[PDB]
């Protein structure tokens, strides 16, 4: 998702122009982000969530 | 905005400038408290500032409570709501009036950071989603 | 928010015994009131093989009663009564025909008003409190006599069973305003009966059109109280079956809300214990 | 059983084999989805898999999620189902069909691991008691 913002943000920002940005499922960022927090030796948050949420 | 502070700690600030950011906007306020003025501060969602307090609490290592939230949640909106006093005459008769606003998520007032801030507090202005939808906005329940 | 689901299980579950109970209480009433329904239905018959069945005739004017219930609970009987109510009152309108609408029961005033506005004048309530008696039914019948029309058209329910209640138009002609007038056929066949009054003939059917009217009323408004507690009887079977399903979805969804407490409670002890160890 | 290859990891048997057996089958099917043939694989209780993964997680002590699942039982299951694919011209034209078997408690289907599954997969047969009690069989809702 960072990459795709990336790529949205140069259009924004030098470009200078309108962007269409689709992120079909930012929710799976932060499953991910909960998938890596684990082995990450944090302590968890809600429901099972990174406390970085 | 003449007469406006805003004391902004958005979501990509770091989660203690959030945390932190009711407390900086208290002493803002209670300028006009100390020196016989009054003063009206309104913390937009303490339930975030929880959520920044639970950040640092959970990445500190201390020991997680109910929902995940430290012990000491309480003594954290506790400390800050209690600083919106009125003032004796001696002291300048200054005022602070504070409005903390909680979100709750389904209307469930029995969470955590609600029942403290409930318990907190004088009064309380509960709206409700329903009584949004059939017009009566504002929605008081 | 997992007391609400407590509460809500606690409401319906108090709805669901308490329409328990309205059936039972339909079901009882609906036999003890059968038992004076199907002994007033024997008078209605000798009008009718006296005086015929003349419901399409061309009355100038003409007092139509629909006969509903007072209580609210009967599901979908006194709408059907409202519906037929202007079924059977267009088929009498072919000459600009004057009609008086007339309810008789609480939930036909509120229903006849929204389709019958002006040609509303009178409504008889408070009918079933105690009882249905033949001088009550007599009195009813005198303030339709008051204002005198040329026909009678009485909507209700027949109670046949305790499933189907079909509705009943029973039609009552004024003496010879158009009832001898609607008996002519080659000479008559009202002067087949030798006429034992102390007065003349139009005095005996002016008479007997009123008992008429007053047996018709009765009959009807009895049929209809005991198709009413029928109809509640098998509304509140329903409404048993609604209060059973939603509570056992509602059951399940409980049920759903104990398992994640006890996890989440868990997965809470569990991570303040290891954040020490 | 001419055509067919039939792996098992019974109830008797260690979570890591009922955790691993559907990778051991779908690596058995894609052998004819990439010589250019065509493969079914039915996954039956993938629901089975994912408690045998949750309690490898538990066993880990790795932090539980929803309802205890580690948080990786979405990854479990889509870089399974993910596999089932129709290749294209130049990589032979050889497709996997999978069927996912997921039993569901009392007809929930806003259960975690049948969410899942739902959001992995491109459609879904839903089979219903009040339809099996009756006898209409299949019980296709």
């Amino acid at each position: 998702a960072l990459t795709g913002l990336t790529v949205a943000e140069y259009f924004r920002d030098i470009e200078g122009q309108d962007v269409l940005l689709f992120v079909d499922n930012i929710f799976r960022f932060t499953q991910a982000n909960s998938e890596v927090s684990a082995l990450l030796g944090r302590i968890p948050s809600a429901v099972g969530y990174q406390p970085t949420l | 905005m003449r007469y406006t502070i805003m004391v902004s700690a958005t979501a990509s600030d770091a989660a203690p400038l959030q945390f932190l950011a009711p407390y900086s906007g208290c002493a803002m306020a209670e300028y006009f408290r100390d020196t016989g003025k009054h003063g009206l501060i309104i913390y937009d969602d303490l339930s975030k500032q929880s959520v920044a307090y639970r950040q640092m609490s959970l990445l500190l290592r201390r020991p997680p409570g109910r929902e995940a939230f430290p012990g000491d949640v309480f003594y954290l909106h506790s400390r800050l709501l209690e600083r919106a006093a009125k003032l004796s005459k001696e002291l300048g008769g200054g005022s602070l009036t504070a409005f903390p606003v909680i979100e709750t998520q389904a209307g469930d007032v029995s969470a955590y950071i609600a029942t403290n801030v409930i318990s907190i507090t004088d009064g309380q202005i509960f709206l409700e989603t329903e009584l949004f939808y059939k017009g009566i906005r504002p929605a008081l329940n | 928010s997992n007391q609400a689901v407590k509460q809500r299980i606690r409401a319906i579950k108090n709805i669901g015994k308490i329409t328990k109970a309205m059936k039972m209480v339909a079901a009882s009433k609906m036999k003890n009131a059968q038992i004076a329904v199907e002994q007033s239905r024997g008078l209605v018959d000798p009008f009718v093989r006296l005086f015929g069945d003349f419901p399409a005739v061309n009355s100038n004017k003409s007092v139509v009663v629909a006969v509903t219930s007072d209580k609210g609970l009967c599901g979908g009987l006194n709408s059907n009564i409202t519906k037929y109510t202007r079924a059977t009152l267009a088929t009498t309108e072919s000459e600009g025909k004057d009609v008086v609408v007339v309810s008789i029961g609480d939930k036909g005033r509120s229903q006849l008003t929204r389709i019958e506005s002006q040609r509303y004048q009178l409504a008889i309530a408070d009918t079933y409190k105690v009882r249905v008696t033949f001088g009550q039914a007599s009195l009813i019948v005198e303030e339709l006599i008051k204002h005198n029309p040329q026909s009678y058209q009485i909507l209700f329910n027949k109670f046949r069973s305790a499933i189907s209640f079909k509705p009943t138009v029973a039609t009552i002609l004024s003496p010879d305003l158009l009832e001898k007038q609607l008996e002519d056929v080659t000479g008559n066949s009202l002067d087949a009966y030798d006429i034992e009054a102390s007065h003349e003939r139009s005095d005996v059917l002016r008479d007997l059109t009123e008992f008429h009217l007053g047996v018709t009323l009765y009959n009807a408004m009895l049929e209809n109280n005991c198709s009413e507690h029928a109809s509640r009887m098998s509304a509140m079977e329903n409404s048993t079956k609604s209060a059973g399903e939603m509570l056992g979805k509602l059951t399940l969804d409980y049920n759903r809300k104990r398992q994640a407490t006890i996890t989440t409670e868990l997965i809470e002890i569990i991570a303040g214990a290891s954040a020490l160890m």
